[PDB]
């Protein structure tokens, strides 16, 4: 199901996440579909695709 | 001879080696901006 979480959390969270993911190139294995984690990992990974 | 008249498969790959070029360009202008000494500046100040 959806979620939140706290702001600051999924702003650390994420970017440890994606810099974790570019620093060896890592495989990352989610449930694909557009639903709470997933939906933060993907608005971790948009966050990631404009910067590095 | 000048021309060349190139297969659809070779056309995506010039394409989206243009569209890697494009967006690399466009990486490379926001950091030269956030690492320009005016910018670090007007950061700074605020």
């Amino acid at each position: 199901q959806n979620f939140e979480l706290q702001p600051k959390l999924k702003q650390v969270f994420g970017k440890g996440l994606i810099k974790a993911a570019m620093t060896t190139g890592a495989w990352i294995f989610t449930g694909g579909v557009n639903t709470g984690v997933i939906r933060h990992v993907g608005d971790a990974l948009k966050d990631h695709a404009s910067k590095s | 001879g000048l021309k060349l008249f190139i297969t659809d498969d070779e056309l995506k790959k010039v394409h989206d080696f243009e569209e890697q070029c494009i967006e690399e360009y466009f990486r490379e202008k926001d950091d030269r901006f956030n690492s320009s000494n005016d910018e670090r500046i007007r950061v700074t100040s605020e």
